[PDB]
């Protein structure tokens, strides 16, 4: 039951930076989130145990990935997630924070924190969750904004989220229900 | 705080 909010908050701004959200919306967003999150590291540390694999790699992310997320989802979010990997691995000698190193808003170490709590988890582990997160609150943000300017507003509110889920044949299957 | 009000980022 974390908070991604400010995170959630940062994507929009970029998405849609002149688009606001309401209060019950961003709490909405934000479960979708922690509901996303949880399926994926599940999946992923039962893939590591299911292989006798010590630790939680990349590599069982990406699978979970593709277990959990339809298909149009899933590369994109496989795309996101191995650009953030290859950047953070190229900045090494960087002295600025994960994150930064990873090119992405949501927290990378708050991810490799809550990955490990829930055996071992490989540095690139958490870059490439926190990376899917960030780009599945883009996606929903860009398709709900879509949906409040398209109203004639500009906040997003709830009513928008749920036209946004309903009407994209992916979100439906992955949050719909 | 309410449901329709506007989010404020309380972080910087």
């Amino acid at each position: 039951k974390e908070t991604y909010s400010s995170y959630i908050y940062k994507v929009l701004k970029q998405v849609h930076p002149d688009t606001g959200i309401s209060n019950q919306a961003m709490r909405i967003l934000n479960s979708f989130v922690n509901d996303i999150f949880e399926r994926i590291a599940t999946e992923a540390s039962k893939l590591a145990a299911y292989n006798k694999k010590s630790t939680i790699s990349s590599r069982e992310i990406q699978t979970a990935v593709r277990l959990i997320l339809p298909g149009e989802l899933a590369k994109h979010a496989v795309t996101e997630g191995t650009k953030s990997v290859t950047k953070y691995s190229s900045s090494a000698q960087s002295a600025q924070s994960r994150s930064a190193k990873a090119g992405l808003a949501f927290p990378v170490g708050r991810v490799h924190r809550l990955l490990r709590k829930g055996q071992r988890v490989g540095a690139g582990a958490p870059v490439y969750l926190a990376a899917v997160l960030e780009y599945l609150a883009a996606e929903i943000l860009e398709l709900a904004g879509n949906a409040a300017r398209d109203n004639k507003k500009t906040r997003i509110i709830p009513r928008h989220l749920q036209l946004a889920i309903r009407n994209d044949e992916e979100l439906n299957k992955l949050l719909g229900h | 705080d309410g449901d329709d009000e506007e989010f404020v980022n309380e972080e910087y």
